[PDB]
């Protein structure tokens, strides 16, 4: 005879990080809409992070991003076509540069979503990080209109908060879009509007930067007669509201008591 | 269906070639399984006339005297060899398909056979080898190479779907090609009939089974072999020519999907009676098979005075007795439309599948009989020199087809095309439809031969296929899905994750047939299967599985006989049947276990499985407990039920020893659960910053008491500040009261807001010693460091 | 697909027996009728439609059963993947687009699709489609398809 | 502005563009299923750890760091994993720990690494004493990973 209620061999049981879970859900939501996920580098060139996105130097708009500037010789930053890119190095302040890289390397129409680690020089508190994640979206092609951007986010909301969810758009500014907009989604349970992210129609100067860099690389122009929309949303804020995580600082804390709590979560 | 290129070409003269024809039929909805060239005939084979047949005394052989340009002699043993017919003479030196042994001049029973007369099989035109090919005695000038009147043919093996029974006729196919733009040549049935009474009557006693039935009358017949072009045509189509009349009926059947049969009037008596067969009633069908009819069999019978007798199994096969032969002079021609279901049952009932039944089962043009009668009687007049009566005997009056409303705009809207209205109307017209009105919604009434045209949608497929499916553009739909369609995929996704985690944890997925051997309900000690198969693949697969583990155990065995796996951790997810269809998850453990390959110590058996399972649920974030419980198929000492999140969802244990033995198997461990697994929502618990109080203590318990009950008690009373509680050591023996055991528990306490006072911890352990003893359990250790 | 309908023959069916079995319909109800092992996933598109409202896009994978002789390229127990997209304005041009995407996704940019009329009691137009497989250099007959038959929508709304 | 959804066949060069991302995701999922616990650590590095953990000096440094402890960009993944092991041993007292982290590293070029950490008594019966642990426990889990991934896994000295 054997006691069957006796503990068995202590085989280890793994788990996924909250951010990996939230990012996966977001990526799934958009895959169902035809978006494909691709990634960019965490260490970027000012050209891709700012200049190519219509964000000058000593431009008031630069202030919307507190940047970590890097230094050191011997580092090789490869451009979209594997080339050796140059320019002052920094930690990307957002995933947006990736939409420039992708466009020089591909041709419309397409739908991409690019999750990624981003960095801002900031003070770490209960709802603020210097190291966090964003999910960028970019859909370009003949006839793409703001009505489609709104449709996308409407689908994001429904997919995230159920049939009783709603979306709200208000004009807001971004050097890389025009019209520009901020969007919030209605969260029926918490009974409140959540400011989710920014978006808009890709700015004319962005398409121009893309086709200039293409020509400078021998590629033919590809974004002359197309339009598109782009959006960007913070992951931690969403992960927090979705898992009831009180301190944004727990994500990079590494505390098992914390991480372990998400083994169930799919 | 065999489609002889040159035959089809007689209706569609402009056909480019068999390859292009194959292409054209594909776009029309007919796939060709294969193309074949079929009648290679060497120059050595010439047409010959049998001037005389002389039996060789003492043998069953005959000496044929043939006019083949010059008179030659040949020896034959064929029963049909006789004077007055034409034959295929293979002159000495000829290379024949069938034989591979160069034909030569040789001596047989005293005579020099200068080559030999051929059968369909020897010439290579048909499988029949029991007699000589019979040609009209004047088919060709004696001695001319047969090739010159029998060119090779290319035959397409065409698939004809159930919706296109009109395509079971070469002319039906011709019309489809016509709609594509090809010119159509319909055979004109030139008849020179005479007005006079038919020497027989028609009495349709069962109009249900014979909704439309006609009888033609042809007399003064001169039965003989069919022209070469017809034998060539029939052979290419897979049929064997017999004679004038018989061939004509087969030819027309193949031309316009209309089975027909010529009855020799000698046996008809006063008239034909389409009636049900009386039980017992016998019938020797055409295949020479003596049969016994069933009261549900539609029969074509005759009557003489006060007697009724069967003549043929209606719409399936004619009787052997009234078959038209050389001495026949007059016939009653049967051209009808029979009830498809009746023909279906009769056909099965007698194990018959004929060119006729097949067509009647799929359906026949309800108003094609009369036109078919003219085609046939016309051909009989031309090939059997038949005199034909002007009138027919007809019973039944089918109604023409009704108008179908058609909207060019809808056709284009349903297809996503933009075909100009005029093109659409024209096409429907080429297919023989009548179109009335001027839009936007027309009255389209189809031809009686198209049983598949009843709805507007049917008409839009006509436009699409004639225009060509490749003309339909490619597009992708855009729409916000209706609300009740959200998250509809959660269930499927849930199970998929489960499988993936299992495969990642270390389990190997396996697929097993849903079938079960009824006898295993016995072998594996399981309640009998609720669902059984009326038409099993074998008695071993006569039931529907009720459990997943039996199959897993059997694959373990088969894997041990083919290859010799040392271990095996398996899993399978599948549908089970008992009371209701449900989804189960089963796993199997077997082998030495886990440890160092070179070393010897190992982890295995029950606790290895319970180990992997604890991980699974830890991974899934669900409570997993295993209480003791008996299961017929499990070892009584190694058996327990599974409790995920508090509810019983399956079992876990070692395969019963007796079972194992009857299967010649080493100890096997396994489990089986019911899906979907309980779902536990997240309830994030902010972790306390302050330190946690560590305290140990052992529990004195009798060997019988199960671990769970203790652990449940220790925890239950350990208080609301208990963090952990783990069994780090089981011990039973001296100095403990034998039959007793101690449970070393690693306890840990903690408080979210602040640190814990030693007063609270002491109390905690105390509240435990309390009930710990109230249950009859000791405390080998207390307040242990 | 009637009884003693020629079209029934396109599916060799395993008929079952036994009392005490509860077959639940789309809305959990107690459905009746002669039981059998599904000869294809198609019935699921009827179940889904009675239980939901258009527009929608579903795909239903599943184990199916046909009474047949098991050889090198034939099984009595195999799997099918059904697709069903219903909604205002859905056209055959969309069906073709779907399969075009299936091909591209499966065999790369140099893949192609081919459609030819074929028969199914549940669709009209009906069609069979093959995809070009550049490596094996040959057309693979993949499956059947068409526009949902009027009588199917009728059966759904009647139920 | 009305709501709508776009419909189009994506240009050819956009096919399979998500393979890379999908590949890494599967990897993480198999790791979490095999028994590994995922962990996220800051991309920053303490220049002084190049010394402590015996590593070549960091190539990229920060002109405007959050603190000197975070003045460089990590070159390895394990140092951070070792430090969280420590912090987890001071806050709570884990007896064991099988960790994994996937992250971008910086040296010559930006590259993606996968690091794992084993620690504790090992695997075996809670009440019993015999156990599997250390080096060969890790090499064990790793052999499974590559068996699972269908890849040859060898470990030379
Ligand atoms: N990249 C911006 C957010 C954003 C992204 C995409 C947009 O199109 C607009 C705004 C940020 O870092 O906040
Ligand atoms: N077997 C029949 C062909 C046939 C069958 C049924 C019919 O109703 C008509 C014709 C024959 O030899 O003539
Ligand atoms: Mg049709």
């Amino acid at each position: 005879r054997v006691d069957v209620s006796l503990p068995g061999a202590s085989l280890f049981s793994g788990g996924l990080h909250p951010i990996t879970l939230m990012e996966r859900e977001l990526v799934e939501i958009f895959r169902a809409l035809g978006y494909q996920a691709v990634e960019g580098p965490e260490v970027e060139s000012e050209f891709f992070n700012f200049d190519a996105l219509n964000i000058p130097e000593h431009h008031p708009a630069r202030d919307m991003w507190d940047t970590f500037w890097l230094t050191g010789e011997g580092f090789r930053l490869e451009g979209p076509l594997g080339e050796e890119v140059e320019g002052r190095l920094l930690l990307r302040t957002h995933t947006s540069p990736m939409q420039v890289r992708y466009m020089v390397a591909h041709t419309p129409p397409f739908r991409i979503v690019v999750p990624g680690r981003v960095f801002r020089f900031e003070q770490t508190d209960a709802t603020h990080e210097a190291v966090f994640h964003q999910l960028e979206g970019l859909v370009v092609g003949e006839g793409i209109a703001m009505a489609h951007l709104k449709g996308a986010i409407y689908e994001l909301a429904q997919a995230l908060f159920g049939p009783d969810s709603k979306v709200r758009f208000q004009p807001v500014y971004f050097p890389f879009v025009e019209p520009g907009a901020q969007f919030a989604v209605w969260w029926p349970e918490g009974g409140k509007w959540l400011e989710l992210g920014g978006a808009g129609m890709v700015h004319p100067k962005v398409f121009q930067a893309v086709d200039a860099y293409r020509e400078r690389l021998g590629l033919p122009p590809a974004y002359r007669g197309v339009t598109g929309f782009a959006f960007g949303l913070g992951v931690e804020r969403l992960a927090m509201l979705r898992y009831g995580i009180p301190d944004i600082r727990y994500f990079f804390g590494g505390r098992l008591k914390f991480l372990e709590q998400f083994k169930g979560v799919l | 269906m065999r489609v002889p290129f040159s035959w089809l070409k007689a209706y569609v003269p402009e056909l480019e070639s068999p390859e292009v024809l194959e292409e054209r039929l594909a776009g029309l909805g007919f796939e060709t399984d294969r193309i074949e060239r079929v009648f290679p005939i060497p120059r050595g084979v010439v047409f010959a006339r049998v001037l005389e047949a002389h039996p060789i005394p003492g043998t069953r052989l005959k000496r044929l005297v043939l006019d083949a340009g010059r008179t030659v002699e040949v020896v034959s043993g064929a029963e049909n060899a006789r004077k007055g017919i034409g034959v295929a003479l293979a002159l000495p030196g000829t290379e024949l398909p069938g034989l591979g042994q160069k034909v030569g001049e040789r001596v047989i029973q005293g005579v020099r056979s200068f080559g030999m007369a051929l059968s369909p099989r020897e010439l290579g035109v048909g499988e029949y080898g029991g007699g000589l090919l019979e040609f009209p005695e004047d088919a060709l000038p004696p001695g001319t190479p047969l090739s010159e009147a029998w060119p090779e043919e290319v035959v397409l093996d065409l698939e004809v779907t159930p919706n296109r029974p009109d395509a079971l006729g070469l002319l039906g196919l011709a019309r489809d090609l016509h709609a594509l733009g090809y010119a159509l040549v319909e055979p004109e049935a030139a008849l020179k009939a005479e007005a006079l009474p038919l020497p027989f009557a028609l009495k349709v006693e069962d109009p249900e089974g014979a909704p439309h039935f006609t009888l033609g009358y042809a007399f003064g017949l001169r039965v003989a072999p069919s022209p070469l072009w017809m034998q060539r045509a029939l052979f290419a189509a897979g049929m064997r020519p017999i004679n004038n009349v018989v061939d004509v009926t087969n030819y027309v059947m193949l031309e316009r999907a209309q089975p027909m049969h010529a009855f020799d009037l000698r046996f008809v008596g006063e008239g034909i009676a389409v009636r049900r067969a009386r039980e017992g009633e016998r019938l020797k069908t055409l295949d020479g098979v003596e049969r016994t009819l069933h009261p549900e069999d539609l029969v074509i019978a005759g009557w003489r005075g006060e007697e009724s007798f069967p003549l043929g199994l209606a719409g399936v096969m004619g009787g052997a007795e009234s078959e038209v032969r050389e001495d026949t002079e007059a016939i009653a021609l049967e051209v009808a439309c029979f009830d498809p279901v009746s023909i279906r049952k009769t056909a099965r009932r007698h194990g018959l599948r004929t060119e006729a039944s097949h067509r009647f089962e799929r359906g026949v043009d309800p108003l094609g009989q009369v036109p078919a009668q003219r085609r046939a009687l016309s051909l009989l007049q031309a090939l059997a020199g038949a005199r034909v009566a002007e009138a027919l005997l007809e019973a039944g009056s089918p109604k023409p087809p009704e108008a179908i409303p058609f909207r060019p705009e809808y056709a284009n809207r349903l297809l996503g095309t933009s075909y100009p209205e005029a093109e659409q109307i024209a096409i429907l017209k080429r297919l023989g439809c009548r179109v009335e009105g001027e839009g936007p919604t027309y009255r389209v009434t189809p031809p009686s031969h198209r049983l598949d045209l009843r709805l507007e949608e049917d008409l839009v497929e006509e436009v699409a296929r004639i225009q060509g499916y490749e003309t339909i553009p490619l597009a992708l739909p855009a729409f916000f899905p209706a609300p009740d369609n959200r998250g509809v995929e959660a269930p499927y996704r849930k199970e998929q994750r489960l499988r993936e985690v299992l495969s990642g944890l270390g389990f190997q997925e396996v697929y097993t047939y849903s079938f079960m051997d009824p006898e295993d309900a016995r072998r594996f000690r399981l309640d009998p299967p609720r669902l059984l198969l009326l038409n099993p693949l074998a008695p071993e697969k006569a039931a529907l599985r009720t459990h997943l583990f039996p199959g897993l155990v059997r694959v373990l065995k088969e894997n041990l006989d083919l290859d010799r796996p040392e271990r095996a951790l398996l899993f399978e997810v599948g549908r089970v049947f008992r009371e209701r269809e449900e989804t189960h998850l089963a796993g199997l453990l077997f082998g030495e276990g886990v440890g160092l390959p070179w070393a010897k110590e190992r982890l295995s058996g029950y606790f290895l499985l319970k180990g992997y399972l604890e991980a699974l649920f830890a991974r899934l974030g669900l409570a997993f407990r295993v209480e003791a419980q008996a299961f017929p198929f499990l070892h009584p000492g190694v058996s327990g039920r599974v409790l995920v999140e508090g509810e019983e969802v399956g079992f876990l244990g070692a395969l019963h020893p007796e079972i194992a033995q009857e299967l010649e198997l080493p100890p096997v461990h396994l489990f089986e659960l019911r899906l979907p697994l309980p779902d536990k929502p997240l309830a994030f618990q902010d972790p306390s910053r302050h330190p946690a109080a560590f305290r140990d203590l052992a529990v004195v318990v009798p060997a019988p008491t199960p671990y769970g009950e203790v652990e449940a008690l220790v925890r239950e009373a350990a208080g609301p500040y208990l963090e952990s509680l783990a069994l780090f050591d089981l011990y039973q023996g001296p100095p403990l009261p034998e039959g007793h055991k101690s449970l070393a528990f690693h306890l840990r306490f903690r408080h979210p807001k602040r640190t814990l006072r030693d007063e609270e911890v002491e109390e905690a352990v105390s509240r435990v010693a309390e009930a710990l003893r109230a249950r009859g359990f000791g405390l080998r250790g207390l307040d242990t460091p």
